């Protein structure tokens, strides 16, 4: 049952950006905001609610096409750009830096999430 | 589903619009789609042509669809069943 906690961080208008680099792009302090008044069950249920937040936010859904807040709205995670796909691994990542602390939670490529967990 | 000539043009589209609905699809389906798309289309943009669309370009399903049937005739490939 699941509960998060965290600020997060001021964001840009291009926040994926830095998805590719270092640990990624951050939980976006609006949405920390709406995350912290809910309950989840999982660290899946805490994604897919992350996700329909994103789709939600004025300032973040317009970064993001109309294809791909669809996704998002039932929770799926955007596509990346095929130059950024690995395998199987078409969407944009949450990695965990350790119930749920967002400031330990970002967003990444999988190319990324590769290397981070192979220590690069 | 060999090419996009085993294809009707209203065929193509039930399966753009279907890659495009995002409740009609588990994830792995979808991978399968998508991968099918980018065999048929022979588009270097592949599935950008999907959720990366350049700017002013119509990506509703129909959308989509002609555009992979006007580059496809500008390279002069094949196109859809009649
Ligand atoms: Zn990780």
């Amino acid at each position: 049952p699941g509960k998060a906690t965290g600020k997060g961080k001021p964001v840009n208008n291009k926040w994926l950006n830095n998805a590719g680099k270092d640990l990624g792009s951050p939980v976006p302090d609006r949405i920390a905001n709406k995350l912290r008044d809910k309950e989840f069950k999982s660290f899946d249920d805490f994604r897919k609610k992350f996700w329909e937040e994103v789709s939600k936010d004025p300032e973040l859904s317009k970064q993001f096409s109309r294809n791909n807040n669809d996704r998002m709205k039932v929770g799926k995670a955007p596509k990346t750009r095929t130059q950024d796909v690995s395998g199987k691994r078409t969407s944009f990542e949450l990695h965990a830096e350790k119930v749920y602390d967002m400031d330990n939670i970002s967003v990444v490529t999988p190319k990324r999430h590769i290397d981070i967990h192979r220590g690069k | 589903k060999h090419s996009i000539s085993d294809y009707t043009e209203a065929e193509f589209l039930q399966l753009v619009a279907t890659i495009c609905d995002a409740d009609a699809t588990s994830e792995e389906e979808l991978d399968k789609l998508i991968t099918h798309f980018g065999e048929m289309t022979e588009h270097p943009s592949g599935s950008d042509l999907i959720y990366y669309p350049e700017e002013g370009d119509d990506d509703s399903p129909s959308g989509i669809v002609n555009t992979v049937k006007q580059w496809r005739a500008a390279n002069g490939k094949s196109g859809f069943k009649q």
